[PDB]
């Protein structure tokens, strides 16, 4: 997901 | 004071919208402002909560669901702190370029909602709100929504709230009568993120029809997550009864 993407950054 | 300390030192800047205010409001205009600027004041709830006291103590699945059911009241109740810092209630801060008067609420076709909002802000200057208990009220609003299915660590997100109630109480020590008040206006803040989640639902739904652009993880989120909301698959935690 992109949020999760941005999350685990 | 340390608790205290860590929200002020953690607590989000400022963030623009960039929308062109040298232009005739459109409808089109002002809601793909209001996506972008949703997007950017989501980055910047995921900055701020990862830096929360104990949060990175709940699995890491539990901190992402929390945040993206979180967030439109998280980002109600700060705007409508701003509105009050700012302007005295006057109109919606959206952005220091987004600022709302009722002609923009009109024009937003969230009339509703922004009336609400602009009540929440008047809220904060009738009960006297003071800066340390809206930073407390504000971090409490991430744990105030969560799935009937459960989360993955329950526990270790009920003690986590539980902390951060006995910071609120700490913060208030009378203090019967000003829990109830802080309680009554955080229970407030559910029905307007309900309604603006079941408005962006719509809104992307018929993005195509009216013009409306949402960037990639606005459009994720409302799709994804809403609908676990709306469908009352998640549900925000009342204090009073609701
Ligand atoms: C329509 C939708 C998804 O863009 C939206 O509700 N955006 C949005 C953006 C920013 C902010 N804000 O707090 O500054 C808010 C709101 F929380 F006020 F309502 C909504």
């Amino acid at each position: 997901s992109a949020f999760s993407r941005l999350y685990t950054r | 004071p340390i608790f205290l300390n860590v929200l002020e030192a953690i607590e989000p800047g400022v963030v623009c919208a960039g929308h062109d205010n040298n232009q005739p409001d459109s409808f089109a205009a002002l809601l793909s402002s209001l996506n972008e600027l949703g997007e950017r004041q989501l980055v910047h709830v995921v900055k701020w909560a990862k830096a929360l006291p104990g949060f990175r103590n709940l699995h890491v699945d539990d901190q992402m669901a929390v945040i993206q059911y979180s967030w439109m009241g998280l980002m109600v109740f700060a705007m409508g702190w701003r509105s009050f810092t700012n302007v005295n209630s006057a109109m919606l801060y959206f952005a220091p370029d987004l600022v709302f008067n009722e002609y923009r609420m009109h024009k937003s076709r969230m009339y509703s909602q922004c009336v609400r909002m602009r009540h929440l802000s008047q809220e904060f200057g009738w009960l006297q709100i003071t800066p340390q208990e809206f930073l407390c009220m504000k971090a409490l609003l991430l744990f105030s929504i969560i799935p009937v299915d459960g989360l993955k660590n329950q526990k270790f997100f009920d003690e986590l709230r539980m902390n951060y109630i006995k910071e609120l109480d700490r913060i208030i020590a009378s203090c019967s009568r000003r829990f109830y008040q802080l309680t009554k206006l955080l229970d407030s803040v559910q029905p307007i993120a309900r309604e603006l989640h079941q408005f962006a639902f719509d809104l992307l739904i018929k993005s195509h029809m009216v013009s409306v652009d949402f960037p990639e993880m606005m459009a994720e989120i409302i799709s994804v997550q809403v609908p676990k909301i709306l469908s009352g698959k998640v549900k925000p935690i009342y204090f009073h009864t609701q």
